């Protein structure tokens, strides 16, 4: 499940990689901690490229 | 200890021995367990037996005496006497009926200064059964401040008799 | 990260005539504090308990003064008045609880003086010592009965009739967690809550036995009787005196440190000997340190992690110096010093969570892994008396009643 | 928790063993190694995160790396390096990136990094750490240069260094140090090659590969200034005299009516002997002329004045006419500005020429007639001459000048009317001079009208003035510290006055000045008819009028005058 | 890994 | 007389400011942890009680076939889509994260009897009681438009 996403902002384009999720059971309570904490949505979630305006 | 999580209740059912950081009741439950034991046994008895008519007319003239009992009867009113009844008969909850204190921390608090007395006598224990004819006879000791204030209110003071 | 402390003389010095005053002055200021003589004379001699974190020490007197303090700080945590006399005091897991031997029953307290239960069962007790990983107290009587009580739940899992008489003399095994009893006979019985009868008797003096003490690793066991010997005994499996020494005087009191020096309790005289201790026994042919108190011993233990010894007396409560007795390096999960409540909370959650129930101690702590071979009778019978009834039985056939002319 | 902190401090056992096996290290300094490991673990494996512990940490490897390279070289010992040097190093890249991770936008925890992977780290390591800096960093030009750097001159590959400028310019298409740095690449290259030949394609030695960057580079960047950079860079190399001569060429067709072109064809002519350096000069400003015609604005002409007084300040009167034709030729053509004017003016001055800096002067006051700065210009110009018309210029310029604010002249002419005029009308000069001026301008003029009582007259006159003038609010501290010391000058010293002048300065300005306050202090303690009793309740009134900073400036002040340091 | 399809064993 | 005595210095045991963690040295003799053998024999036994306590493993059931479900076949580059076959004749497609029916055809008349997907994930194949087989595009179709084989 390893991919890269796209991310449009005001301020410029965003590059992040995704490392690894639960796909199946992602909306589901105890699961959907996995994005919405900070803490481990920064296990998962890395920014590998930025370019501003 | 410390408050206890959801799987770890299941694991310990209760460790209330060591679960450490308004009266106890003990010898009135006693008491009480006494009389309802005891009133199980006559009842067992013939119902025509002498023993049964003397042991038991014996046994609730005792209860109805001390007042733990409201009105003369027979061995059914014998097994509602609980704790209730016992504490009703104490000391300072008689002032409290009799109106001459009207909360039971300040009827405690006349106990023990001595301000008041069962006949001659002046008692300060305020773990005390007072019987039905001693309560006819309970009243302010003289020579009392609480007394002076009565008699105060009621304009009857007279200093001749101190 | 530490290292144990030592004492050596020089030019031929003997270490046994340095007094306690030569060692205050040579040593930092932090371990001269720890050095301190309470002088209580008015109420009778007292006896000691440590607490499993060396930072608490609880101490009972025989006309009724009970007290417990922290005594790295100089702070009194409780000072109250039981109303008669008592035998023996001991700590329960925790410096939270306090248990003590009174005159006529055992009562619970906590550390700030408040009661907490009155044990209506265990009634004229002499001896107390605490099993810590079985969460059991256990009790020596007058009358000559031994009972464990679990404290986690507040039942008495066990009542056992030693019949031998009266019971004084009792200590623990913290390797094996049996208990050993003294006796006049002159042997020593190793009891468990699952028997009804002794695991062993082993014949170690001439006279009476008047203390008994193992070292933690369980390996050697020291016993002194009124046939003035001192000895020590090999408990892995050999049961033989290692050593034998001759004294004026039967030992009243025997401890073990963690580091294995052995001290005995003389009248008002208290002599330590240390060895190697390297797979070998302490020396008895010469004493390491030796001190006289103000009154007769009490009542010896040393502190778990410092270099200190607690002894009380007539006079009251002294504390000596032991260079070289405390171990130094603890561990910070199991016994923590220094740890805050909110430590000690996490603590013991797990160790609740992590008892060991009572019938599994034997002599062997590791037994259960060993597998039994036993005929399939053998253990049809022993399913019977555990359970008390056949749980494979067959009721006699009853025939049902049917209709069609069948009832 | 300390799981992860036990979990590390076993990791670096291994190696510590190792180094007591070679007797690099004695077991005490082992312990003492294990002991502030633990300490600085602790810091950078808490909940709360600082970046100091991390540089702590990183800043403590670099030290223990140092200290077992000096032992080596001592016993000469050379094994064993993966065990010990490589485990601390991993161990501090991994540092690195926890902390760059956190602290992505800190361009100089970056550039600790780069300087960490050069000393002690592979170069393939030191190629991650570039592009993963570059990758969120790409909008700063001087980082991509950095990197070209390190291709070029230590990996010695020029094929990845063109890459990296060429990428760089597609984010930064009008940069021109970017070009400029591209340019000077290629050239180096060409360098190279040509080094390789005589150790033993052609146009590519040449330089025209270099060519290629500056057509294009000219093409974005319209401008002059890159023009005449570009030409800088590729002088500076030896060979491709033929590029410098091409882009020379082009400057002068493609880039006219700019008088930095025209300025630089000069300077290159710059570049018996006397009269060789001469008619070089004249053939530089026959340039300059020659650019006039062409180009008649304003900028190319002070481009040729200027010229003319460096060679004047750096033979002094053959400069001179240089510089007289073209100040007076640009003096028609009225192009020239109020600036340059005063310059000429001032250089003639210090060379001892007095005749000329009055015609600069005059011009300038024909030409700005409202500019009171020309006026000052002038007035200079007069008094070095001596001429007897300072009085006829004072009349001419304030009639000229219609706003009343000219306070320089105001302060000339009372300074003149002392020197060769009669007491009474340098009296007369101040009270004009303050009705002209109101506001703060008035606080110089106070303190001179001051300054000229005293030593045109006595202590009396002074004092005279000082009454009239002591309720003008606007002031200065120098009023009333200039009046306390003509008191105390007096023989009379009367202390009653002292204190009347320490009273009303402390009104005015107590409430921020410190100096004042312990000023007054001192008097009361050092004077013969001082009352120092006083001094308990000069403190207390300093404390409560003193605001802010300023009263605890006076705590410090006073605390340092009760010891000898004052 | 969580998200990530398991393909069977291929030769290498 | 020579001597030190065990004075642990407290700067190294105690934390040093209130956002410190507190230091926990560990010391493994095992003089200090006895029992070892009863005790992981408990930790044991409390693991195996737990497991059956948080043993929950019905998640969802997806409804809306008409007739009882024949086939089913898994999306090879996608874990969350699944397709399914029923006896009435219509192949559905299903969403996991969703748990929901994303599209519905009518493949064949009777039963389909079997369905299987391209390697690439593209197109399915699936056959039917008409003696029919059919290719089919794993895109749905655009807008309203009926969808044809």
């Amino acid at each position: 499940v390893l991919l890269h996403v796209l991310f449009e902002h005001a301020v410029g384009y965003a590059l992040l990689a995704l490392k690894e999720v639960e796909e199946i059971s992602l909306l589901q309570p105890q699961v959907e901690e996995s994005v919405l904490n900070l803490g481990k949505f920064h296990s998962i979630v890395r920014l590998v490229a930025f370019c501003p305006f | 200890v410390r408050k206890l999580k959801f799987h770890e209740q299941k694991l310990l059912k209760q460790v209330d021995f060591l679960n450490w950081e308004r009266e106890d009741y003990t010898r009135y439950n006693q008491l009480s367990r006494a009389v309802r034991e005891l009133a199980r046994r006559l009842r067992d008895l013939p119902e025509r037996d002498q023993f049964r008519v003397r042991a038991s007319a014996a046994l609730l003239d005792k209860l109805y005496a001390l007042g733990l009992v409201p009105t003369r009867g027979s061995l059914e009113l014998c097994d509602f006497v609980t704790a209730s009844s016992f504490c009703r008969r104490r000391l300072p909850t008689v002032l409290l009926k009799l109106r001459m204190a009207q909360h039971l921390q300040a009827a405690v608090a006349f106990v023990e200064q001595g301000h008041v007395r069962v006949g001659p006598d002046v008692v300060t224990d305020p773990a005390f059964l007072v019987t039905r004819s001693m309560e006819d006879f309970v009243t302010w000791v003289d020579s009392s401040k609480i007394k002076r204030h009565v008699l105060e209110y009621n304009e009857e003071r007279d200093d001749f008799d101190l | 990260a530490e290292e144990p402390g030592f004492l050596e003389g020089e030019d031929g010095e003997d270490t046994a005539k340095i007094c306690q005053a030569d060692i205050v002055e040579a040593v930092d200021i932090a371990s001269a504090a720890k050095h301190f003589d309470l002088n209580l004379r008015q109420f009778g001699p007292y006896r000691l308990n440590y607490s499993r974190t060396g930072r608490h020490l609880a101490f009972g007197g025989r006309r009724g003064h009970v007290a417990a303090l922290d005594w790295v700080t100089k702070k009194l945590m409780c000072e109250i008045n039981v109303m008669e006399a008592v035998r023996d005091i001991r700590f329960l897991h925790s410096e939270a609880l306090l248990a003590v031997a009174q005159n006529r029953w055992l009562h619970i307290y906590d550390n700030q003086g408040i009661e907490l239960h009155c044990i209506r069962r265990c009634d004229r007790v002499t001896r107390l010592e605490f099993l810590p990983f079985h969460f059991l107290l256990a009790t020596a009587s007058e009358t000559g009965f031994l009972t464990y009580l679990d404290v986690s739940v507040g039942k008495i899992v066990a009542a056992l009739n030693a019949r031998a008489g009266r019971l004084d003399v009792m200590s623990q095994n913290p390797y094996n967690a049996v208990i050993h009893l003294g006796h006049s006979n002159g042997t020593v019985s190793l009891w468990s809550p699952a028997m009804k009868e002794p695991l062993a008797k082993i014949l170690c003096h001439r006279g009476g036995v008047r203390a008994v003490a193992v070292d933690s690793t369980g390996t050697y066991m020291a016993t002194s009787g009124l046939d003035h010997q001192l000895k020590i005994f090999d408990l892995r499996g050999t049961y033989q005196p290692l050593s034998t020494r001759t004294l004026p005087h039967g030992a009243g009191h025997l401890a073990f440190s963690q580091r294995g020096l052995l001290v005995a309790g003389m009248g008002d005289v208290v002599n330590i000997w240390a060895g190697q201790g390297k797979a070998s026994p302490p020396s008895l042919e010469q004493p390491y340190l030796t001190h006289r108190l103000s009154g007769p011993v009490h009542g010896l233990q040393f502190c778990p992690f410092e270099d200190v010894l607690g002894v009380g007396h007539t006079g009251g409560i002294t504390s000596m110096l032991v260079p070289g007795a405390g171990e130094p390096n603890f561990d910070g999960l199991e016994s923590n010093p220094y740890r805050s409540r909110k430590q000690r909370q996490e603590w013991e959650v797990k160790a609740l969570l992590e008892k060991v129930p009572a019938e599994l101690i034997c002599l062997d702590p590791r037994a259960l892994a060993e597998v039994d071979v036993i005929s399939l009778e053998q253990g049809k019978k022993e399913q019977i008396e555990r359970l008390g009834y056949d749980p494979q039985a067959k009721a006699p056939f009853q025939p049902k009643p049917k209709q069609k002319g069948r009832s | 928790m300390a799981e992860i902190i036990q979990e590390r401090i076993e990791d670096r056992l291994p190696e510590l063993e190792q180094l007591e096996r070679i007797g690099l290290f004695s077991h005490a300094e082992i312990k003492a190694i294990i002991k502030k490991a633990s300490d600085l673990e602790y810091k950078i494996q808490r909940r709360t995160l600082f970046k100091e512990d991390f540089i702590n940490y990183v800043q403590y490897e670099i030290n223990l790396l140092e200290l077992i390279q000096r032992r080596r070289t001592r016993i000469g010992y050379s094994f064993k390096k993966d065990e010990i040097e490589n485990s601390i190093v991993h161990r501090v890249q991994g540092v690195f990136q926890r902390a760059s991770a956190k602290w992505k936008d800190d361009v100089q925890l970056w550039l600790s990094y780069v300087a960490f992977c050069k000393k002690w780290a592979t170069k393939t390591r030191l190629s991650k750490v570039f592009s993963a800096m570059l990758a969120i960093h790409s909008n700063k030009p001087a980082l991509w240069i950095m990197a070209a750097k390190w291709e070029m001159e230590d990996r010695l590959s020029s094929e990845s260094a063109r890459q990296l400028f060429l990428r760089a310019l597609r984010f930064h298409p009008e940069c021109p140090k970017l070009y400029k740095e591209y340019f000077r690449m290629e050239l180096m290259h060409a360098e190279k090659l040509r080094k390789e030949k005589e150790e033993f394609s052609e146009e590519i030695l040449k330089g025209e590969l270099a060519w290629i960057i500056y057509k294009n580079s000219v093409s974005i960047i319209k401008g002059a200034e890159f023009h005449v950079s570009l030409l800088s860079i590729a002088q500076l190399f030896d060979f491709a005299k033929d590029l410098q001569k091409e882009i020379y060429d082009d400057l002068q067709a493609l880039h006219t009516d700019d008088p930095l072109t025209w300025d630089y064809v000069a300077r290159r002519e710059l570049e018996a002997k006397a009269v060789e350096v001469g008619r070089k000069e004249e053939r530089c400003c026959a340039v300059y002329e020659e650019a006039v015609k062409t180009l008649p604005t304003e900028a190319m002409w002070k481009c040729y004045i200027t010229f003319c007084l460096e060679r004047f300040t750096k033979l002094r009167g053959k400069r001179l006419e240089r510089t007289m034709t073209v100040f007076r030729k640009a003096h028609e053509l009225k192009l020239l500005s109020e600036c340059q004017y005063k310059q000429l003016s001032v250089s003639l001055l210090c060379y001892n020429f007095l005749r000329e800096a009055l015609e600069v002067a005059v011009a300038g006051t024909e030409l700005f007639r409202d500019s009171g700065t020309m006026w000052q210009l002038k007035l200079q110009v007069l008094i070095e001459s001596k001429s007897p018309d300072i009085a006829m210029l004072f009349e001419e310029a304030f009639v000229h000048l219609k706003p009343q604010v000219c306070l320089p002249l105001w302060i000339s002419w009372a300074e003149w009317s002392e020197g060769a005029k009669s007491q009474e009308d340098t009296e007369a000069v101040f009270k004009k001079a303050l009705l002209a001026v109101i506001g703060a301008d008035s606080v110089t003029l106070k303190n001179k009208y001051l300054d000229w009582a005293y030593r045109s007259g006595g202590y009396k006159k002074a004092r005279a003035v000082f009454k009239s003038l002591q309720e003008s609010r606007p002031f200065s501290v120098d009023f009333f510290r200039k009046m306390i010391q003509f008191e105390k000058e007096q023989e009379s010293c009367n202390m009653a006055n002292i204190r009347e002048y320490y009273e009303r300065a402390l009104r005015e300005f107590g409430s921020a000045d410190s100096d004042l306050w312990m000023d007054y202090m001192k008097e009361e303690l050092n004077h013969p008819l001082g009352r120092p009793e006083n001094c308990g309740q000069i403190y207390w009134r300093a404390m409560k009028m003193l605001q802010g900073e300023s009263a605890e400036a006076f705590v410090a002040k006073h605390a340092m005058h009760q010891t000898g340091h004052l | 890994k969580p998200g990530h399809i398991i393909n069977p064993i291929k030769a290498e | 007389m020579k001597v030190k005595m065990l004075s642990r210095n407290p700067d190294n045991y105690v934390r040093e400011t209130k956002l410190d963690l507190q230091r926990v040295p560990r010391n493994y003799d095992p003089a200090l942890h006895p029992f070892e053998v009863p005790r992981e024999y408990i930790r044991a036994l409390n693991a195996t009680k737990l497991e059956r306590v948080f043993a929950k493993p019905f998640l969802a059931s997806l409804d809306g076939h008409r007739d009882g479900v024949n086939c089913l076949a898994k999306h090879p580059e996608k874990l969350a889509t699944v397709l399914s076959g029923a006896c009435d004749g219509e192949v559905r497609i299903w969403n996991l994260t969703q748990r929901n029916c994303i599209r519905t055809i009518q493949a064949h008349e009777g039963f389909v009897r079997g369905i299987c997907t391209r390697f690439c994930g593209t197109s399915f194949f699936t056959v039917g009681d008409d003696k029919t087989v059919k290719q089919w595009k794993m895109d749905g179709p655009g807008y309203g438009d009926e969808e044809e084989p």
